[PDB]
RNA sequence: AUCGAGAGGG
DNA sequence: ACGTCCCTCTCGA
């Protein structure tokens, strides 16, 4: 067929399950590792505060925007506001964002991820848009307010890779495993009488088979088929988030060739 | 949450703290140094509170 | 050699009792026969406080 | 205590022996007691030591 | 905070956890400073 | 306040060429890359892939600290055929399973749908 | 019943009782 | 610190990517050195974290309360049907290589505390500064920035 | 004791201590911020010269 | 500060974050560690002191203590911990993780050394790998208790030619001992040859352990196998050995030894029934953990631990010592508002039986307490006891 | 000091099911390590996060103005 | 050079000893009926419970055929006895007694072990 | 407490219960005392009411019923502070002395009205997080309701060597 | 600034 | 008669 072959196990909204036949581990770990931090996405950066009333102080709120997630589906098309031309930002490298909440509630009045809004040229592409998992579709609780306090700042969205922080990242929990019954001898146990009836098989053992005890160790075992399961918290959808893995690694690789045959 | 016991004078929450004392009034006896020319004594802290 | 011989046998005795309380308490730590017997010697002083003869 | 001297053989032996360990100090005249080993006597009294047997 | 305000000066072994101390002060909360178990926290 | 700036982490500095190769002081028919700004996503890969190159003997890869973001990487071959040329194949066969992959998960997602 | 004995965490909700009353800066109160 | 008299600064700061995992994909938030335990004999420190991957997936509150007839095998008891290895050890993966490491590792959620020692609030520096008036020697101290 | 058999210098740091297995026994890992305070006096002299000039 | 070894010089070498940072190897001169201990630099304003400072106050310069005329510095935790783990002959590097050691020897002489292993599984092992940063020029023979020519239980150390014969590296080889390697190589090869080797081993032995892991858990103190079930008796047996010379004691028939009174006889007997009686249970756990134990195997390279604190943790406490005798009767001739009066049990003069691992009652959880405090006066009180005498 | 986003160690989005967790335990009244469990939370590390949140911003807000 | 050994033995005894990786192994021979051979022999590869020979084929550096025999190896001779000879695998240890190939065997870093069934 | 034949009992448990839906109750009905430490010298205690009456921790014995009073739970020596130590039943005596006077150097939620005073100095923390690891007795220092660090999840290893 | 007292840090 | 070395804070005439 061609080569690293592979066969999905799930699939979902959030998480995706996969074997990776015919991969090599140093492959699969270097995947997985570009997968965590590598991918670009998009969050707030900087926040200017104009009033803040809330018990929370500015930078506490402030810290707590950038790990908002944003729509990052069409990224590509924003480019990093660095690497762009306009003293500090425009509609080309950034997305704004603006968030009015005021006390009028006699309640406790709540500030979410939904009452954000946005105040710059959209320019046709999906960006922005802070996510909303929730069932009851409210967001993300920000802040609290009493009758009376007030919250006007604004939010300066520009797109960052998990390796500046981890707020652009794209990625959440990566699970990552091999070889159940340890056929490889990868990793000695640990025990007190007996090892097998102590660790338990975990959760894969049945997608491999059992090693037959009577029969030798292969020294000629080698690292082969992963099982991997990914999960985004939506930023990027599930696809995007481990093929963009794949992409983001062939594009890394791609500029040693590049700044290869330049010297 | 607060608990009070402290004072505020002039702004800073100060506090006190239990100054112990071998009580007064009472009679114990220890020898003592051996080369004293004393080879016990009786001791009373004598002080009406 | 001479402020080189003070530290020499100075150190260990300061560490022969800044770490008896890794255990708890067991024996010559720093208050048996030890760093006080060197106390005794240095400042001569008459009044040892275990005499003895080893008498064959 | 055990306390290691030649063998005639030509090696060093194990013949141990006894000693009278002291709860006092005047060697003065338990140097001159008969039956013991007023060459070889000791007591811890590094001062003692000093006024009977020479400063060296 | 409360530990400050359970605190016991104990002016100058008398340093020593004694068997008297049972269920009045801490087992082993004093200072590692130079008042240890002098200081005693009720 | 000593703190570096986190986008050292990659963004290259000023003229600080990515690749940079000399060549093995000592072992014959050899070089010694300076990758900069790149980790161990990279290295163990492009080395590992190294780990199959017929006619070359040694493949391997270091980083002088966590601090700094650069690795070196060692590699030397036959006699005549080069060093260079060798890296270079090791990055395409990387770049065309990766591109198997590429499609080979579409494929598969391309089918169960929830 | 009232003829039962006492257990372990029945001399919690003793203790408990204790600072109801009486707190946890007594003492310096008092 | 824990709280065991358990202490220690920052050595060096790695991110999820780079340090090792769990097969579930969890991260070591913080990561002590075995070469101070056996020294101290913290075991509570062991047992607490044991505990406390109970409470943890359980849900419910780790009782660390002293005089108490709960057994360490009294936990682990449970450690081992909630799923993980009955004595917390957890097959570890090399974060650098993807590699399983030969040695598993022990894991749980010991609840941990920052203390009032900030490196930055510490550091100071000086050559040549402020001089006292009678001594004429330098002057005591990082507030006052001297020698 | 305070002001000639000891005083307090010029030139001085101060810092937490980490260890570094990537690093040498001969070497101490000082940060920035006392490498641009801790100066040195250094004189002008044809070797350098060509150096000092792009210190300054 | 009260020795040379601890003001030593250094090269510069600027950095971030706010820390200086040091080679874990010169720990110990200055005895320093990484959880709160600022320290200081000076910086000379000349060159002749520079060269007073490096051809005299120099780290490489001090790798050999006067004081004690040995090594004062040496391998440590992580690498010391983990060399021994790779200086087994059950410890193998297959082909690619070797080049990767080879490398991260600065001074390597790129030349792949002659597997131990040859086709039916390429091999390597580690005292062959690490002798490459062992100075081709070296010979080295230490042989204690077991050792023999064809030594079966990787004892003792032989290297010729810098390259591991056989022998398990550990505390007495690498550490900071007087017949060590460390003391060999700065003597016959050089202050700063040495050095390197600090290097050199640190930066290959680190490597592998990363690679190999090593961790600690409870379940390297829990021994509940048998053996806890036979450490029960010792535990038993030996309060025989003292319930004899109990109502014995209180029977006139206590022999009053040579000297000693008759009370201050049974004390003296029954230490020796208890102490005896502490160790010799522990000692039978020291040999239910496997070699694959961990404290174990940071014992047995000496990089932490000592028995002591095996017995304290798996078997029994045992009697905790205020002013060296056992506790008192600072109460009517008894020990705590819970005990029997006029007694002089252990069970309530200070033996705590049960184990960290089990869980101390309030009784013995109080009198460890006593026997540390004066211990914590020890080193916070009487600390400046000889800081005075070395003035 | 309010519930935080998403998770310290895997760092998942779990800012948002907070107020969601609160009725499952008390208006459906279940038991804890249900209600997290049934929030699509099986890592003890997200689950730590949840459980061990005390949200002094309620004693905060009461304060006069 | 040539093949500077030929011998056969079998199994004698065999051993771990809290090693459960390498086993080593006592044993005399069969067609040269006196002297032992005692041999730290890897068992992950080659298990026992059958021949041998030295050889020095089929300095410098090291490449990823002698390969008709099964288990392998390489160590070195580090000191020899009379009446025996050592050598080490950089760990491996072996032992074995004669007085005959004072003619093939000889003191050297050189060793290229093998054996087969 | 006090003995007999115990005084306090199961009633009397509930009988406040109530409360919270009276001290002076147990000492008025005589189930209690206030016993100083030289009244300390004419009593005998039993350590806990049940266990000394007639593979867990290998346990004290009873002995002679000749018992005055009972210790209500032995955990009450603790400090104001040490209380919060995890087991210290099960660590050597001279840590259990040092998170004693640790937690006093810490980080945390130290009063809640801690934006309206205005104090000199003053740490709070970004996310209090009351311990997954609890003893009965924080309830009453109330701790869970202020916490002081957060329940890093931790795995213990060699790594790096940093 | 200076002297005096106080809690912590290795 | 002196009574271990250094260091970081905080506060009253
Ligand atoms: N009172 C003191 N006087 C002199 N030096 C001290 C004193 N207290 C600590 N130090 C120095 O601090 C170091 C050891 O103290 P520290 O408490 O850090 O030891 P530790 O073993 O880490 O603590 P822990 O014992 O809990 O592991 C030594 O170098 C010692 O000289
Ligand atoms: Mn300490
Ligand atoms: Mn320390
Ligand atoms: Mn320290
Ligand atoms: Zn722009
Ligand atoms: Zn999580």
């Amino acid at each position: 067929e061609e080569g690293p072959q592979v066969k999905i196990r799930e699939a979902s909204k959030d998480n995706v399950d996969f074997i990776l036949s015919n991969v090599d581990l140093a492959m699969a770990n270097s995947l997985r590792r570009v997968m965590i931090a590598e991918i670009p996405t998009l969050a707030i950066d900087s926040v200017e505060v104009e009033t803040n009333t809330t018990v929370l102080a500015d930078e506490f709120i402030a810290h707590r925007l950038g790990l908002i997630p944003l729509q990052s589906m069409d990224i590509e098309q924003l480019e990093y506001s660095r690497d762009c031309f306009c003293e500090d930002h425009c509609d080309k490298c950034s997305v704004v964002l603006t968030l009015q909440a005021f006390g009028e509630s006699e309640s406790t009045t709540n500030v979410y991820s939904k009452d954000l809004v946005i105040v710059s040229n959209l320019m046709g592409r999906n960006i922005g848009h802070p996510i909303i998992q929730d069932k009851e579709g409210n967001g993300v609780l920000i802040c609290k307010l009493r009758k009376g306090q007030e919250l006007k700042l604004t939010c300066v969205a520009k797109k960052g890779i998990a390796k500046e922080h981890a707020k652009w990242g794209p990625a959440a929990a990566i699970e990552f495993e091999y070889d159940p019954w340890n056929k490889l001898k990868h990793t000695d146990y640990w025990y007190e009488q007996d090892s097998a009836k102590e660790w338990p098989q975990s959760k894969n053992c049945e997608y491999e088979d059992p090693p037959n005890e009577g029969d030798p160790f292969d020294y000629k075992a080698q690292a082969d088929t992963f099982y991997m399961n990914v999960e985004s918290v939506g930023s990027i959808p599930v696809d995007q988030v481990v093929v963009r893995g794949i992409d983001t690694l062939q594009k890394k690789v791609a500029s040693i060739l590049l700044a290869l045959t330049q010297m | 949450f607060d608990m009070g016991g402290y004072f505020i004078i002039n702004g800073s929450e100060k506090v006190l703290i239990a100054q112990e004392r071998s009580a007064g009034n009472i009679v114990q006896v220890f020898k003592k140094a051996a080369p004293s020319p004393i080879s016990h004594v009786a001791e009373i802290r004598s002080a009406l509170e | 050699v001479g402020v080189l011989a003070a530290q020499s046998i100075g150190e260990p005795a300061t560490q022969m009792t800044l770490n008896t309380f890794h255990f708890a308490g067991v024996a010559s730590k720093k208050v048996t026969s030890g760093v006080p017997r060197l106390k005794e010697i240095l400042n001569v002083a008459k009044n040892m406080k275990t005499p003895s003869l080893t008498v064959y | 205590y055990d306390r290691k001297v030649p063998s005639p053989t030509g090696e060093y032996v194990k013949e141990p022996e006894w000693v009278l360990e002291t709860d006092g100090v005047n060697l003065s005249e338990v140097m001159t007691v008969p039956g013991i080993d007023p060459t070889r006597i000791y007591t811890n009294s590094f001062i003692d030591i000093m006024e009977v047997l020479g400063i060296e | 905070t409360l530990s400050h305000l359970r605190r016991t000066n104990t002016p100058i072994k008398p340093r020593q956890l004694h068997n008297t101390h049972w269920g009045l002060v801490c087992p082993a909360e004093t200072p590692e400073g130079q008042a240890c178990g002098l200081v005693k926290n009720l | 306040m000593n703190a570096p700036d986190r986008f050292e982490l990659f963004l290259l500095g000023e003229g600080e060429s990515k690749l940079k190769i000399d060549p093995d002081t000592k072992a014959p028919n050899a070089v010694v890359i300076t990758f900069e700004k790149e980790d161990h996503t990279l290295g163990n890969l492009i080395r590992a892939e190294l780990l199959n190159d017929r006619k070359v003997l040694f493949a391997a890869y270091k980083v002088e600290h966590p601090f700094f973001a650069r690795f070196k990487l060692r590699i030397q071959t036959t006699e005549g055929y080069d060093p260079k040329d060798a890296l270079k194949n090791a990055c395409n066969s990387i770049i065309n399973k990766l591109g198997a992959l590429k499609t080979n998960f579409e494929t598969e997602w391309n089918l169960q749908t929830l | 019943d009232e003829s039962a004995p006492i257990t372990a965490e029945d001399s919690w909700a003793v203790i408990s009782a204790f600072f109801r009353e009486k707190g946890l800066v007594s003492q310096q109160l008092d | 610190a824990s709280r065991h008299g358990q202490k220690g600064t920052i050595g060096i700061t790695y991110r999820r990517e780079d340090m090792p995992f769990t097969a579930e994909g969890i991260v070591p938030d913080l990561i002590i050195n075995p070469h101070a335990i056996p020294s101290r004999m913290t075991v509570a420190h062991l047992i607490e974290c044991l505990l406390s991957k109970v409470a943890a997936l359980s849900g419910n509150e780790g009782d660390a309360s002293p005089f108490t007839d709960i057994t360490v095998e009294g936990i682990s008891k449970l450690l081992r049907e909630h799923g993980y290895q009955s004595r917390g050890f957890e097959v570890m993966y090399n974060g650098h290589t993807g590699k399983k490491l030969m040695a598993q590792i022990f894991f749980g959620p010991t609840y941990y505390q920052r203390l009032r020692h900030m490196v930055d609030d510490k550091i100071h520096a000086r050559a040549r500064g402020p001089m006292q008036v009678l001594t004429r020697q330098p002057v005591e101290g990082r507030s006052r920035d001297g020698g | 004791r305070g002001n000639l058999m000891g005083k307090r210098v010029d030139f001085s740091a101060r810092t937490v201590i980490s260890g570094d297995p990537n690093l040498e026994l001969d070497q101490v890992g000082v940060p920035k911020s006392i490498a641009k305070t801790l100066t040195y006096p250094e004189v002008v002299t044809p070797y350098n010269i060509d150096r000092l000039t792009q210190l300054v | 500060s009260l020795h040379k070894m601890s003001m030593m010089a250094h090269r510069v070498k600027v950095i971030p974050y706010s820390t200086f940072r040091l080679n874990l190897s010169v720990t110990s001169p200055y005895n320093a560690d990484f959880d709160g201990d600022e320290m200081n630099l000076h910086v000379p304003q000349s060159e002749e002191t520079r060269a007073e400072l490096s051809q005299l106050c120099a780290v490489p310069l001090q790798i050999v203590s006067p004081q004690s005329n040995k090594p004062c510095m040496g391998i440590v935790q992580d690498t010391l911990c983990g060399i021994r783990k790779l200086t087994l002959r059950d410890t193998f590097i297959e082909l690619d993780q070797v080049l990767n050691m080879l490398y991260w020897v600065p001074d390597w002489d790129g030349v792949i050394p002659t597997p131990a292993i040859i086709k039916p599984k390429p091999l390597w092992s580690g005292k062959q790998i690490l002798s490459v940063a062992i100075p081709n020029g070296i010979h080295l023979q230490r042989f204690d208790e077991g050792t023999t020519l064809l030594s079966p239980k990787d004892n003792g150390m032989l290297i010729i030619d810098g390259q591991i014969i056989f022998g398990v590296v550990e505390k007495k080889t690498v550490g900071s001992s007087n017949g060590g390697l460390i003391h060999v190589v700065t003597r016959e090869k050089g202050p700063q040859v040495c050095a390197k080797l600090f290097g050199n081993i640190q930066k290959v032995v680190n490597f592998w352990l990363l690679h190999n892991g090593f961790s600690t858990g409870i379940g390297d103190t829990i021994a509940d196998g048998p053996t806890m079930r036979e450490i029960t008796e010792t535990i038993a047996e030996a309060k025989k050995k003292v319930l004899d010379v109990t109502k014995e004691a209180q029977a006139n028939l206590l022999t009053a030894k040579h000297g000693m009174t008759l009370r201050e006889s049974f004390e003296d007997n029954v230490v020796r029934f208890l102490n005896e009686a502490r160790d010799k249970a522990g000692r039978l756990a020291e040999v239910n953990l496997k070699d694959l134990n961990n404290v174990k195997q940071m014992v047995m390279a000496g990089s932490k631990g000592s028995f002591i604190n095996i017995a304290q943790m798996s078997a029994c406490v045992g009697q905790q010592s205020v002013e060296g005798k056992r506790i008192a009767f600072g109460f009517v001739d008894r020990t705590l508002p819970h005990f029997s009066k006029d007694d002089y049990s252990p069970e309530s003069k200070g033996f705590v039986e049960n184990s960290y691992l089990r869980g101390l009652t309030p009784q013995e959880f109080f009198f460890h307490a006593m026997g540390g405090r004066e211990g914590l006066i020890d080193t916070a009180v009487k600390t400046a006891e000889p800081g005075y005498i070395q003035r | 000091m309010i519930v935080p986003v998403r998770c310290f160690s895997c760092g998942k989005v779990v800012g948002d099911k907070w107020e969601s967790y609160l009725n499952l335990l008390q208006e459906d009244e279940l038991d804890e390590g249900t209600a997290l469990s049934r929030l699509g939370l099986k890592r003890y590390c997200c689950r730590r996060m949840i459980l061990t949140h005390v949200d002094l911003i309620e004693k905060f807000l009461r304060y006069n103005p | 050079s040539n093949t500077l050994f030929d011998d056969i033995f079998q199994v004698s005894e065999v051993d771990p000893g809290r090693y459960n990786k390498v086993c080593r192994i006592e044993a005399a021979s069969t067609t040269q009926d006196q002297c032992k051979l005692t041999l730290d022999i890897n068992v992950e590869l080659f298990p026992v419970a059958l021949t041998v020979t030295i050889a020095s084929s089929l300095t410098r550096s090291w490449r990823p055929l002698a390969d008709d025999y099964d288990y392998v190896m390489y160590g070195t001779a580090y000191k020899f006895e009379e009446v025996a000879v050592y050598y080490s695998f950089g760990g491996l240890l072996m032992r074995l007694e004669g007085n005959y190939r004072n003619l093939n065997n000889l003191k050297q870093e050189n060793a290229y072990l093998l054996i087969r069934r | 407490f006090i003995v007999e034949d115990l005084k306090v009992r199961k009633g009397h448990i509930a009988k406040l219960m109530a409360t919270e839906y009276t001290w002076s109750s147990l000492l008025n009905e005589g189930l209690v005392e206030y016993i100083d430490a030289e009244e300390e010298e004419s009593i005998l205690i039993a350590m806990q009411p049940e266990d000394l009456e007639p593979a867990k921790r290998i346990r004290v014995s009873h002995h002679a019923t000749t018992f005055t009073h009972c210790e209500i739970h032995p955990s009450m020596i603790l400090g104001v502070a040490a209380s919060i130590i995890p087991f210290p039943d099960h660590n050597q005596s001279p840590r259990n002395t040092y998170q004693s006077a640790m937690g006093k150097q810490a980080m945390g939620v130290f009063l809640t009205n801690y934006n309206v005073r205005m104090d000199t100095m003053a740490n709070i923390l970004y996310y209090p997080q009351k311990p997954l690891g609890t003893t009965r007795a924080m309830e009453y220092l109330k701790f869970r309701e202020l916490p002081a660090g957060q329940n890093a999840i931790v795995a213990i290893a060699c790594y790096s060597g940093y």
